[PDB]
This record gives structure tokens, C-alpha cells and sequence, in this order.
């Protein structure tokens, strides 16, 4: 149970340096990697820094890339210069051990958008309406991706559909549905939560009838 | 450079069948009596999870239902038997030849008993209106197969001047899909009409599922 | 095994 976790800004401007960090918890042993997934889903291998300080970079990036570590903050770092829009992706850190010679353990990944538009927090709207009642939250007008949607701060998790977002007007909208017992709503309250990392904004909206 | 070719891009299997996935390197990925060919499963919102490492060793923590083989240039993954849990994309990945690369992935769909969608339709909130703005949402939940159709009647006449749609990937537990048609206009262009409808033209019934309201 | 420039060797 080594755990890895990426952090860094989720928005970068064209021609600047994107910097990301991967914190490792649960253990100079192996190969520490960066990988990304493009918005159209293809994965590309970025590079490592081994236990020895040695690096290996994909030659398609070798001119703009730098991976370093600080073995006493238990952290390692990606730096990618002169970014364009083609550098938009979810970034992952993952480890390779000689037990498997494979990318064994992976971070949750973090989303980075190269773009010159401004960070826009979202507007969140209640979607008020049998044996089952379906409610909703519309999340309109934010940039960049991502948004995370939960219900009753996580506690209510089944019967949820959170829809892939969509871009119009230079801005994203996404909806989310939840289906509960007819009998205990509106009797027992339902609240969508909405976190927008890039503006660092959390909205809980109550769904009143 | 080395390319990994995965086939098919997508593939549908019944609950209990055998799935079989192909990865071909344009040149060998072998060294020192090993194959540096690896397989991963990826669900959305999740990172890749390791399944098979070094061609045919099943990763610790992973159900013996998963297995793979191949050598040199020609590699395959097999899931047997299939569970609903396995609705996902699958990647191969080579780490012994510069540049390291992944296959372009294969998506697995699970086959199931047909299901009618559960439709609900939704007024522009009295918040979206207060700030000036007006969206109509239609949820088309939990249906199979993946093919569906949604038309928007504005007083009995079709609308395409602001429709925004979105499908989910297959549910890992019930193997249904869900969808989401949204309709955006101002506080006014919305108060200029009264009759709003979304038309669920799916397989499971010979006639549409209409859902409606009036402003 | 150890990896230099993306190949595993002894």
C-alpha cells in the first residue's frame, strides 16, 4: 500500500511551464513515472527518474521535459516547458518495481488544461421534479474541467448518474441525476455538492420541491 | 517508431462468455527471457489498474478470471468468465523499447436483457431564471442497448437551436447506459413558447416515451 | 534488471 498523488495547477497558459508534483506515502528502490491521457483517451508515456537519479524521457518530448525528485520530501516532479493546447490531459504518476517491471501503482491523476481563457466557477442549479423520484443538479458555466459531484457529502451514493460535461460558449455544463425513495424525499433532505478545483470553490445546493 | 496495435477497438460479450483482445507490436518487446508487455483495465474517473505483467503473470489482487499470453510481437488478453465489473477500456503497454507506448485501447461492452429507459424532464430552475438564463433537462436513465434517440418538441414542432447531449460509459453493476439532453435559451426565448417535450425513441417500446410540461 | 534509456539490461 504505497500511495501516489498528483498535484498542481489545473490551468496553464500557452507557452508557459506546467509543473506537477507527485507525493508518495507508504515507503531509492525503483522507477517513478509520469504518464498522461489525452482528452480523446489515448495514453502517452512521459518519463521516469529512477532510484539512482537517472532519467528516461519519451524522445517526442525530450526537449521540453524534466523530471526530478526530492527523496526527503518523498516527492517527485514534472516540468514541461513551452506548452500548447495539445498538452491538455489528465496527468498520472505511477511507479515501476522489479517485482513486476510494470506500472504497478497509480495516482488518481490530475487534470491540466492549457488555455488562455479565465478560470470560471460553476453555477449549480437544483433540478426539482411514484415509488422513486429522480432529482438533479445542473452545473453550468465553468472552466476548466474538472468538477466533482457528490450527494449529501458522499453519504448517499447509489442511484447516481453524473454525466460527462460539454463545451459551449468557451464554458462547460454538466448535469447529475439522483433517484431515491419517493417516501423519504422531500421528508429527508438531498444536497448536491460540487467542487471545482481550479477556482477552488465548493457549492452545496439543496433540492427543495 | 514502435506502434502497438490493439484490435478490436470495441467488442461486446454476454454475461458469462469469453473475451479476447489483441495487441501486435511492430517489432519485438522481448529481453532476457521475458516479454515487456503489460495489460491494464481503465474505468472512467479511475486510473489504469494492472492486470497482467510480463505477458502472462497475473497481478496480485486480481481475479484469476484474467489471463494473457503472447511473445515477441503478438500478444492477447482473455477474460473468462466475464462479469459486469469488466465494462472498461483495456490497454497494452510496452516498456522495453524507446519510445514506451500504449496500445490505442480496446473497449469492452457487456450484453444484457434489454431495458426501457426511465425518463424524467425538468423545468428551468427559479434560480437559473432569476439570474437570467433558462435550461430544460431530460434524463434518460438505465437503458439497454446503447442506441437511443431524443427529439425536442416546442409546441409540437422539433427544435435544434440549442440541444446539448451526453452519454455515460456502461454501468459496472447493472450494465445499463444513461443519457442527458439539455436545452439552453434565455429567460425570454423560453417564455415565448409554452409546450416542452423530450421524445425517447428507444428500441424497448415500438412507440416513443414522451415526457412533458407547460410553462 | 535495470533500465537505461528505456531498455532493461543486466
Amino acid at each position: 500500500e504505497v500511495q501516489l498523488q498528483e498535484s498542481g495547477p489545473s490551468l496553464v497558459k500557452p507557452s508557459q511551464t506546467l509543473s506537477l508534483t507527485c507525493s508518495v506515502t507508504g515507503d531509492t528502490s525503483g522507477y517513478w513515472n509520469w504518464i498522461r491521457k489525452f482528452p480523446g483517451n489515448k495514453l502517452e508515456y512521459m518519463g521516469y527518474i529512477s532510484y539512482s537519479g537517472s532519467t528516461y524521457y519519451n524522445l517526442s518530448l525530450r526537449s521540453r521535459i524534466s523530471i526530478t525528485r526530492d527523496t526527503s520530501k518523498n516527492q517527485y516532479y514534472l516540468q514541461l516547458n513551452s506548452v500548447t493546447t495539445e498538452d491538455t490531459a489528465t496527468y498520472y504518476c505511477a511507479l515501476i518495481t522489479t517485482t513486476t517491471y510494470a506500472m504497478d501503482y497509480w495516482g488518481q491523476g490530475t487534470s491540466v488544461t492549457v488555455s488562455s481563457a479565465k478560470t470560471t466557477p460553476p453555477s449549480v442549479y437544483p433540478l426539482a421534479p411514484n415509488s422513486m423520484v429522480t432529482l438533479g443538479c445542473l452545473v453550468k458555466g465553468y472552466f476548466p474541467e474538472p468538477v466533482t459531484v457528490t450527494w449529501n457529502s458522499g453519504s448517499l451514493s447509489s442511484g447516481v448518474h453524473t454525466f460527462p460535461a460539454v463545451l459551449q460558449s468557451d464554458l462547460y455544463t454538466l448535469s447529475s441525476s439522483v433517484t431515491v425513495p419517493s417516501s423519504t424525499w422531500p421528508s429527508e433532505t438531498v444536497t448536491c455538492n460540487v467542487a471545482h478545483p481550479a477556482s477552488s470553490t465548493k457549492v452545496d445546493k439543496k433540492i427543495v420541491p | 517508431n514502435i506502434v502497438l496495435t490493439q484490435s478490436p477497438v470495441s467488442l461486446a460479450v454476454s454475461l458469462g462468455q469469453r473475451a479476447t483482445i489483441s495487441c501486435r507490436a511492430s517489432e519485438s518487446v522481448d529481453g532476457y527471457g521475458n516479454s515487456f508487455l503489460h495489460w491494464f483495465q481503465q474505468k472512467p474517473g479511475q486510473p489504469p489498474k494492472l492486470l497482467i505483467y510480463l505477458a502472462s503473470n497475473l497481478n496480485s489482487g486480481v481475479p484469476a478470471r484474467f489471463s494473457g499470453s503472447g511473445s515477441r510481437t503478438d500478444f492477447t488478453l482473455t477474460i473468462d468468465p466475464v462479469e459486469a465489473d469488466d465494462a472498461a477500456t483495456y490497454y497494452c503497454q510496452q516498456n522495453n523499447v524507446d519510445p514506451w507506448t500504449f496500445g490505442g485501447g480496446t473497449k469492452l461492452e457487456i450484453k444484457r436483457a434489454d431495458a426501457a429507459p426511465t425518463v424524467s424532464i425538468f423545468p428551468p430552475s427559479s434560480e437559473q431564471l432569476t439570474s437570467g438564463g433558462a435550461s430544460v433537462v431530460c434524463f434518460l436513465n438505465n437503458f439497454y442497448p446503447k442506441d437511443i434517440n431524443v427529439k425536442w418538441k416546442i409546441d409540437g414542432s422539433e427544435r435544434q437551436n440549442g440541444v446539448l447531449n451526453s452519454w455515460t460509459d456502461q454501468d459496472s453493476k447493472d450494465s445499463t447506459y444513461s443519457m442527458s439532453s439539455t436545452l439552453t435559451l434565455t429567460k425570454d426565448e423560453y417564455e415565448r413558447h409554452n409546450s416542452y417535450t423530450c421524445e425517447a425513441t428507444h428500441k424497448t417500446s415500438t412507440s416513443p416515451i414522451v415526457k412533458s410540461f407547460n410553462r | 534488471l535495470i533500465n537505461t534509456n528505456g531498455s532493461w539490461h543486466i
